[PDB]
RNA sequence: GUGGGAGAGGGUGGUGGAAUUCCCGGAGUAGCGGUGAAAUGCGCAGAUACCGGGAGGAACGCCGAUGGCGAAGGCAGCCACCUGGUCCACCCGUGACGCUGAGGCGCGAAAGCGUGGGGAGCAAACCGGAUUAGAUACCCGGGUAGUCCACGCCCUAAACG
RNA sequence: CCGAGGGUAGGGCCCGUGACUGGGGCGAAGUCGUAACAAGGUAGCUGUACCGGAAGGUGCGGCUGGA
RNA sequence: CGCGGGGUGGAGCAGCCUGGUAGCUCGUCGGGCUCAUAACCCGAAGGUCGUCGGUUCAAAUCCGGCCCCCGCAACCA
RNA sequence: GUGGUUCGUGGAGCCAUGGGGGAAUCUGGGCGGACCACCGCCUAAGGCUAAGUACUCCGGGUGACCGAUAGCGCACCAGUA
RNA sequence: CGAGCUAGCCCUGGCCAGGGUGAAGCUGGGGUGAGACCCAGUGGAGGCCCGAACCGGUGGGGGAUGCAAACCCCUCGGAUG
RNA sequence: CGAAUGCCGGCAUGAGUAACGAUAAAGAGGGUGAGAAUCCCUCUCGCCGUAAGCCCAAGGGUUCCUACGCAAUGGUCGUCAGCGUAGGGUUAGGCGGGACCUAAGGUGAAGCCGAAAGGCGUAGCCGAAGGGCAGCCGGUUAAUAUUCCGGCCCUUCCCGCAGGUGCGAUGGGGGGACGCUCUAGGCUAGGGGGACCGGAGCCAUGGACGAGCCCGGCCAGAAGCGCAGGGUGGGAGGUAGGCAAAUCCGCCUCCCAACAAGCUCUGCGUGGUGGGGAAGCCCGUACGGGUGACAACCCCCCGAAGCCAGGGAGCCAAGAAAAGCCUCUAAGCACAACCUGCGGGAACCCGUACCGCAAACCGACACAGGUGGGCGGGUGCAAGAGCACUCAGGCGCGCGGGAGAACCCUCGCCAAGGAACUCUGCAAGUUGGCCCCGUAACUUCGGGAGAAGGGGUGCUCCCUGGGGUGAUGAGCCCCGGGGAGCCGCAGUGAACAGGCUCUGGCGACUGUUUACCAAAAACACAGCUCUCUGCGAACUCGUAAGAGGAGGUAUAGGGAGCGACGCUUGCCCGGUGCCGGAAGGUCAAGGGGAGGGGUGCAAGCCCCGAACCGAAGCCCCGGUGAACGGCGGCCGUAACUAUAACGGUCCUAAGGUAGCGAAAUUCCUUGUCGGGUAAGUUCCGACCUGCACGAAAAGCGUAACGACCGGAGCGCUGUCUCGGCGAGGGACCCGGUGAAAUUGAACUGGCCGUGAAGAUGCGGCCUACCCGUGGCAGGACGAAAAGACCCCGUGGAGCUUUACUGCAGC
RNA sequence: UCGAUGUCGGCUCGUCGCAUCCUGGGGCUGAAGAAGGUCCCAAGGGUUGGGCUGUUCGCCCAUUAAAGCGGCACGCGAGCU
């Protein structure tokens, strides 16, 4: 979808909103199960460690399930599909027939009236999730787990999904959202099918102000400021850095790799 | 225009107030001196109810 | 109409080996590549040559033919689903409802453009090596848009019988 | 009231004109290379796209006006 | 005015700083191949080294004086 | 690896130690300025211990000390206005 | 010792007269094979428009031991973000 | 002590000078009084009036009220006061705060961390203009009142009786409970009219004894009705989730509704009864009191932003919590308890005065400044919180009187010209609201656009079509059209109310910034691209524990540059950086001991100490520029001259492409040619010889936008020729109060000399009676700041890097 | 003169020198006349309006009898911009 604007307005000509026509009429969320009060602050105990960020629309957190052995067998009828603030992906809100209620992130294609469900057994189809050796090699997958019973953490943004590759002992190879061939456990879960609503990659967000709507402050260039508080910075009409492109820190950031070398999860990555 | 005092009863003795004084080592000893040195009053004289 | 027939005609989805390139494991050295001849180039940090495993993309050998199909462009491994045209027999039905077609309207290789994916081989531009008086070329080694897909544009051709 | 004509103002069309610039034509015997015609010494021609002092080159696809 | 770089056969460049020995590409001349010109092949010629001085036995080469040439600085007021 | 000592790595011992190795019970251990030999001195890894020394919010004495611009910031309702 | 000025951010409350303009989406009619699309009327969007409060502080002028250690008059910018 | 721009204190000078804090404005009579422009009174006048009037909140803390008072405080006066002396004055179960709850944030048992002091921290507590919660209207005081009193109306507790029910939790569930903008139906507040009703009154000056002028025609109100609207389905089986249990909730499943039909719950009428009650006239106030009055206390019309409120429609950025309240059960208990009536008793603490856009708060001051929320009437102007005048209510701003010079400020007008003014139309003007005509290039199809340019605009009569409320009608009120005619110089007749265009530069655009000299072409910005990060992420803070990131997970997050969009972003990896290289070469601790030394008679004990094995870094090998960067010189050549598509040669890592170019970059320079002018160092279009453009420190464009900057034309003008008058506030004069910086001392003249080279002061001559008031600024190297540039001092701070040396971090 | 002497131009107000731009007088002329050249005497008065530039300055435009050079802290900021 995404919805377009015809130029009554510059910038809201180049705007672009997303279609929420998957959105199930449903809206006004579900109390129980979400929300919780989400305490929105741009920094920790005191200073701000992230800059940028502050301002934007109030917040309400949905609660999701994001480990689903919780209900192994147990089936339930996808109810809605709603909208959620706090993250990319849209979430479906699903109703157990043990009469338990709680959210998922909703995957690309699972329609509301969909029966879905957990564990070693469920059928390999859109919304049921299973330990990743059941899972048939090749098959594309989201919501994975990275170490058994300690939630899902991989390819959970919008329309994000990984691809099983291989088996390996009691690890099966992935292959992340980013290209990383990754050796994970057999035993971590993994919802079925990709995340969905894969178009928000494509909105033109517009102005200036809807930045500043989803909590984004502006953010200022070294090369504006000067010596004292940043490397690229003064002294006459702008300049060409002087040096290799660095952080307001210090540490160059045109190259320099991060990942700290020594680290035990070495050995279980492959990739990029 | 506007000026540098804008009296507030709350935020006075809730910043130079005597608990507020006690809680840290460093005010303890601003109470120490003023009371070694006599003032007549240690903190500042905040009122009403 | 009834009943049959051929076919790479169209769309969507799913799928099979062959080979190429990269990766790892093996084992094996002293050269491999490349041309008219050579050099660039690749290689004792182990190349080339062989075995095994893996990844991924594209094209689909033999069948294939001077063949079939399509209105043109064009269309080829294999499977199913949805679909168009089309020839034959039976002479059963309507009963002149026909031809053409300014304009409009859709279709329309390749290259190009847009936003997103993909990217193995090839490959403008570009980089070296030869060749030449000089080569911005023909040859050689590299190599990016692109070629591939989705939606959207573009409307050209020796769109040629 | 209407009203020739006059006046204010903005458009349409058409002709002359202008530093300078893009191409085109013509101009017996100037410069540079040789792309085409013989297999033209790389078959050519092509729509197109990039590149080159210039003809041009090369990329993808098509064609016989060639093998 | 000041700083440093440079004048070499016809053209463009080496040659010095560790003084004795001028080298390369082109061009020019003679000869070949071609019907002829170019290419290509065979041979040959050409340099008071910007000038006036001395330094040493000996100066392109070391050192001062001028003649042009090129580049850099001419700031605070 | 360092601190303490006069000791700034110096021929740098002794006394404290963070780190790592890691003993012995008198024929056992430390020290006497690298080290070794004699010759000597001491007995570490538990603790307590008066008096002699410091100071002066406070009390009394004395001043070749001040005398209200001095002497404490204040002689006086000052840490006050 | 200070964020009772100022800068950001967090929590929770308020404020924005009155006008313009009229997006989408609807409904209707046109159109077609079904469309795209076109008309109306409807609707009421927007870091839109005019301009008070409210927030600014553009040009000029006065003030310059001032009314004022930044002020006054005229004039001007934003004014549902 | 004579100087230190010395310290402290006192007193001079300027000086009777400048001032007396908004240009809203005063006059007179009468009082009082020792003494009035300045106090009381009254009469007249002027100012505000979406306030300069009321009402809350903060803050202030006696300022409130009374009497008695002027030495000081008042910018003069003062009998007055916000001042001095003293006495009084602040009434609550219902308004606000607490014995209710929770947000950020604080705290903090547990837990963790830290040389110490301390840092962190789920549970619990605290934290308020948020949620919850029972009061309306009048009367009284010199001063308080939702507090006292009157009428009416509510709330919890406790103890009784009288009934009902398994009652019962800090535990389960429900609810409380939420954005923005646009909105409906009906109400209320509030406002207009009235021939009707109620009133003391009044014919003024030529007319009017009249449906005449004037004044007012309400307010609260329990139950119960009535009108609006808000909420919610009822049964019944089945259950494995709501961390025990539940009959409740959740989820299947059958019935009946699908409606508000029924319960509720709000507000809004009406309601027993209760209270108000105008002008004007009489009074005595500092003010209120009495008559009016047995007051009347009714019909319409407008109507909210407020109430019914958990109303609805849309949209995207997706919109607190906890308690009270309802229900469900556990222990316990079921002679308890809890529910509904009904009595009777109990209801604490603190705040209440007054100021509160301001003389009581913030600004040293009775300071033209600043300060959150609510009410803010009428008329006309298209509308309004705009504007002009005025309600109620509050004011005339705590120095006056005259004068009527210069000059200043603020304002008005002007002959002829109209930009000649000037750095520049700076300023001032013109233009303005509304309705209707009519509008270009360009363009991203919205815009440009209020483009431009035009007409209409008052009042009278006539005729006529729509709405609303009433009933399909009167009235009442809102919108339309036509037709005649009237008067002015002029009809948005006063106030509020764009000058317009053409063309460059820059940045897309709304936005932000140097609080107190810079609002821009600067920052930001959607958008692009590079790069890091697989999650106990990267990165940031912190010694840690921790925390942000994020309760996110590659469509996500950190860093960097460019900055909408269009068309594009060419070459070099030689140096630097980053990335990729199980080879090497070097390389510290440590491994290793060939071998040498010191002592011992010795066994021993003590040092050195070579091969060799030893990382990361570096060297070396590759790659990468939307990484740090860079992207040539000299000669020759065309059948006119000229010039070079062609060539040679030297050096590069490669040798700037497109596109732009005398530019926001052009030194020479006003390059040269065109355009604009009578004339054009700027501007505009060209040319290219680019001192010294050029492709993400982006290149060249661009509709639109702009308090940005340049050029130009129209229009209009006191900008100017070139001034002139007038106005008001000062200045001037008298009375009252009365500063300041400065100052070696002063009996302080010109010329020409002279001197440390710029003389009132030394020289000669010249002039020159003593002392003032208004003026002008040439001088006193006038004042103000131990010069802010410059240099010096082995002075200091902020910044940089392949300067030295450390340090954290890796 | 650095315990401060404000600095280019414009403006307003002027004053002075004369090595005179005009007009007054004159000698010589290669001065027929007219209009010129050149010198000598003479400062008494006059010595314009625009275009461009911050400009001094110059360059032009339309005139003029002429469109003089200089000094006065590149006169003049307790007078202005
Ligand atoms: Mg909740
Ligand atoms: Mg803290
Ligand atoms: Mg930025
Ligand atoms: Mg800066
Ligand atoms: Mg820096
Ligand atoms: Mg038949
Ligand atoms: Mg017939
Ligand atoms: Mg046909
Ligand atoms: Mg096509
Ligand atoms: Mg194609
Ligand atoms: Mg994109
Ligand atoms: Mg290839
Ligand atoms: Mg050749
Ligand atoms: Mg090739
Ligand atoms: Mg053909
Ligand atoms: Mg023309
Ligand atoms: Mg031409
Ligand atoms: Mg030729
Ligand atoms: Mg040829
Ligand atoms: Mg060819
Ligand atoms: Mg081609
Ligand atoms: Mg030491
Ligand atoms: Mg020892
Ligand atoms: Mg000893
Ligand atoms: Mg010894
Ligand atoms: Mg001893
Ligand atoms: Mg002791
Ligand atoms: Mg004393
Ligand atoms: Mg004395
Ligand atoms: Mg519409
Ligand atoms: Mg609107
Ligand atoms: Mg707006
Ligand atoms: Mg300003
Ligand atoms: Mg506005
Ligand atoms: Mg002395
Ligand atoms: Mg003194
Ligand atoms: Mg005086
Ligand atoms: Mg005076
Ligand atoms: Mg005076
Ligand atoms: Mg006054
Ligand atoms: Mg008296
Ligand atoms: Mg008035
Ligand atoms: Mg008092
Ligand atoms: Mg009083
Ligand atoms: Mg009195
Ligand atoms: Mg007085
Ligand atoms: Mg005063
Ligand atoms: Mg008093
Ligand atoms: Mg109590
Ligand atoms: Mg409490
Ligand atoms: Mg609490
Ligand atoms: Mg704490
Ligand atoms: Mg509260
Ligand atoms: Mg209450
Ligand atoms: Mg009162
Ligand atoms: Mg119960
Ligand atoms: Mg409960
Ligand atoms: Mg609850
Ligand atoms: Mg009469
Ligand atoms: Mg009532
Ligand atoms: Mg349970
Ligand atoms: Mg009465
Ligand atoms: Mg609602
Ligand atoms: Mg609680
Ligand atoms: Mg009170
Ligand atoms: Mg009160
Ligand atoms: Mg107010
Ligand atoms: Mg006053
Ligand atoms: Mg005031
Ligand atoms: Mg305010
Ligand atoms: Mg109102
Ligand atoms: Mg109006
Ligand atoms: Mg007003
Ligand atoms: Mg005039
Ligand atoms: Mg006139
Ligand atoms: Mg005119
Ligand atoms: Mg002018
Ligand atoms: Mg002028
Ligand atoms: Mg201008
Ligand atoms: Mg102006
Ligand atoms: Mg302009
Ligand atoms: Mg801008
Ligand atoms: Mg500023
Ligand atoms: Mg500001
Ligand atoms: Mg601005
Ligand atoms: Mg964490
Ligand atoms: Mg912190
Ligand atoms: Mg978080
Ligand atoms: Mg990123
Ligand atoms: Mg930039
Ligand atoms: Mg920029
Ligand atoms: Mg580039
Ligand atoms: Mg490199
Ligand atoms: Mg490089
Ligand atoms: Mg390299
Ligand atoms: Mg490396
Ligand atoms: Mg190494
Ligand atoms: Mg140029
Ligand atoms: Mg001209
Ligand atoms: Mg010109
Ligand atoms: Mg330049
Ligand atoms: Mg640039
Ligand atoms: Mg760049
Ligand atoms: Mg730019
Ligand atoms: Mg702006
Ligand atoms: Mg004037
Ligand atoms: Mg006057
Ligand atoms: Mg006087
Ligand atoms: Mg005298
Ligand atoms: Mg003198
Ligand atoms: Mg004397
Ligand atoms: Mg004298
Ligand atoms: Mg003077
Ligand atoms: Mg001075
Ligand atoms: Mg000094
Ligand atoms: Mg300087
Ligand atoms: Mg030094
Ligand atoms: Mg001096
Ligand atoms: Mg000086
Ligand atoms: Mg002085
Ligand atoms: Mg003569
Ligand atoms: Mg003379
Ligand atoms: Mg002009
Ligand atoms: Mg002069
Ligand atoms: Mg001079
Ligand atoms: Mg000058
Ligand atoms: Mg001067
Ligand atoms: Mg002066």
């Amino acid at each position: 979808a995404v919805k377009k604007f015809k130029p009554y307005t510059p910038s809201r000509r180049f705007m672009t909103v997303a279609d929420f026509s998957e959105i199930t009429k449903t809206e006004p969320e579900k109390s129980l199960v979400k929300p919780l009060k989400k305490t929105g602050g741009r920094n920790n105990q005191g200073r701000i460690t992230v800059r940028f960020r502050g301002g934007g629309h109030k917040r309400l957190y949905r609660i999701i399930d994001f480990k689903r052995w919780d209900k192994v067998g147990i089936p339930a009828k996808v109810a809605a599909i709603e909208y959620d603030p706090n993250r990319s992906a849209r979430i479906a809100l699903l109703h157990y027939v043990d009469g338990e209620k709680r959210y998922i992130i909703a995957p690309d294609g699972l329609q509301v009236g969909q029966q879905v469900v957990a564990g070693p057994d469920a059928p390999i189809q859109v919304g049921n999730a299973l330990p990743l050796r059941f899972i048939p090699v090749g098959t594309v997958v989201h919501a994975v787990e990275l170490e058994p019973k300690k939630g899902a953490k991989l390819a959970r943004a919008a329309g994000t999904s990984a691809q099983i590759q291989g088996r390996e002992g009691d690890y099966v190879i992935l292959r992340l959202p980013s290209g990383e061939l990754r050796k994970v456990h057999g035993e971590c879960y993994a919802t079925v099918g990709a995340v969905g609503n894969a178009d928000h990659k494509n909105i033109v967000l517009g102005k200036a102000g809807r930045s500043r709507w989803l909590g984004r402050r502006p953010h200022v260039r070294g090369a504006a400021m000067n010596p004292v508080d940043h490397p690229h910075g003064g002294g006459e009409g702008r300049a060409p850095r002087g040096r290799p492109p660095a952080s307001p820190w210090g540490w160059q950031t045109k190259g320099l790799k991060t990942r700290k070398r020594r680290k035990p999860s070495s050995r279980f990555i492959i990739a990029r | 225009m506007k000026r540098t005092w804008q009296p507030n009863r709350r935020k006075r003795a809730k910043t130079h107030g005597f608990r507020a004084r006690m809680r840290t080592p460093g005010g303890r000893k601003v109470l120490k001196r003023r009371r070694q040195k006599g003032r007549w009053r240690l903190t500042p004289a905040v009122r009403k109810r």
